[PDB]
């Protein structure tokens, strides 16, 4: 559920 | 005159070597448009390499330096140093008894490694990490220290691709020990070199954790200088792009208070990455939203939601999106989410022209309207649906029912059947 | 961040 760059 | 100077780079005595070289390094530091292109025809490059290998120091140095120059010159220049083999041998000099010619190997290195991943990668294969860190660790000299940095920065820099990890993973225990730092310079780029590496997989952020580095960065979120605030904020931020039990390092480190300061940032792109990275704490487990709503993050959250730029505004909408996620285990949250009017700015992004937003105000409102629905079954109407009906909110759904794409005029579809028929 | 620095 994380956005990374 | 170049052809006397081209003359004596090519002569077998030292002292007319130096002279020439020493000339030509001038002609490469002058203030503005150093002639590189007119240097390199003249065919003294390899000669200069060659100068790399003298028993004479200055020769090495004013040698190294011209290099090192016409090094931060184009993609093309850059390859005709590579080409001449300088990299081995300036490789060799980081472990020269002459401070001054390895510090001047540092800072080639630097530009060469900076031309691109492809440069990068061809340096570190000629083993010059290991020798660059050996220099970061005994050096007590302030320029090599931050050249050196700035260089390992480099080595750490780039995404297309990213350098092989077990390559370069040496640099962490150096770089824990760098953002401790009394110099801005090298704090700066230390942070800078933390934030490539803790950009990817989720094994890179343990062994950022591991090195015992975040502590310090969060520390290093309130420092007075806006440069160092903005790669330290990166590094954070990158950092809670982790699981659940690495985000609750930053956590545990303090961050939140922080992350609340940082709402207030006279930078925007500052303001921008401290909602990104709140974003990715409410992601996170109950227990990690409820840290968010406890350090007051909310209100100013919501206010962002409405004021500031539209690549802020896209920010908060998913941190406060995301902290709708726990409807079923604690939905005492969305109901304080919904008290501090977090509904009508939700509503007004349903108008995004950015379908990715769209989706994700429209995920929150559902998750808001379970609720709403929830509570009138223990009652009789969804309070919610009200609220979002005379705020304009329900004719917004309905028009992203004509979205043309997937998962977001279906969703819009149901919403209107489950809550608004 | 810059890729880049010239000496002098």
């Amino acid at each position: 559920k994380k956005r990374k760059v | 005159d170049l052809p006397k100077m081209v003359e004596g780079v090519f002569s077998s005595e030292i002292d007319k070597q130096i002279q020439a070289t020493t000339k030509f390094r001038k002609l490469l530091s002058k203030e503005r448009n150093p002639p590189i292109e007119e240097v390199i025809k003249t065919g003294v490059v390899g000669r200069f390499v060659e100068f790399l290998r003298s028993p004479h120091t200055l020769v090495q140095f004013e040698a190294a330096w011209a290099l090192t120059n016409i090094a931060s010159g184009s993609a093309t220049q850059t390859q005709v140093v590579i080409e001449a083999g300088a990299v081995p041998i300036f490789v060799e000099l980081l472990g020269s008894p002459e401070p001054d010619v390895r510090e001047q190997a540092v800072w080639a290195l630097g530009n060469i490694a900076g031309d691109s991943p492809q440069c990068r990668d061809y340096v570190l294969s000629c083993g010059a990490l290991r020798p660059l860190l050996t220099l970061l660790g005994d050096s007590r000299k302030l320029s090599m220290l931050r050249n050196a940095t700035w260089t390992l920065s480099n080595f750490c820099r780039g995404k297309t691709p990213q350098p092989d990890w077990n390559t370069i993973a040496p640099a962490l225990p150096v770089l824990a020990k760098l953002v401790y730092s009394l110099d801005d310079e090298v704090l700066i780029d230390a942070c800078w070199a933390i934030s490539y590496l803790s950009d990817g997989s989720n094994d890179k952020i343990q062994a950022v954790i591991e090195a015992g580095i975040p502590r310090r960065l969060v520390e290093l979120l309130m420092h007075a200088s806006t440069s160092v605030q903005t790669p330290a904020l990166r590094s954070v931020g990158n950092i809670v792009t982790g699981d659940d039990v690495q985000t609750q390092v930053i956590i545990n480190c303090g961050a939140l208070p922080c992350l609340l300061s940082l709402l207030s940032s006279n930078k925007d792109g500052i303001r921008k990455e401290a909602c990104w990275t709140i974003s990715n704490i409410t992601a996170g487990n109950s227990a990690q939203i409820q840290s968010v709503i406890d350090a007051n993050i909310i209100p100013p959250l919501i206010h962002l939601l409405s004021h500031a730029d539209l690549k802020t505004r896209k920010e908060a909408c998913w941190a406060i999106s995301n902290a709708t996620s726990g409807g079923l285990q604690k939905p005492d949250q969305i109901r304080y989410l919904v008290a501090q009017g977090c509904i009508k700015p939700l509503c007004d992004l349903l108008a995004c022209p950015d379908n990715k937003i769209i989706q994700v105000a429209l995920d929150g409102l559902e998750n808001i309207l379970k609720v709403g629905e929830l509570d009138k079954n223990a009652a009789s109407i969804n309070r919610y649906a009200l609220f979002i009906e005379e705020c304009g909110g329900m004719e917004k759904i309905h028009d992203c029912q004509t979205n043309a794409n997937e998962e977001i005029y279906m969703k819009a579809y149901n919403i209107i059947e489950k809550y608004f028929s």
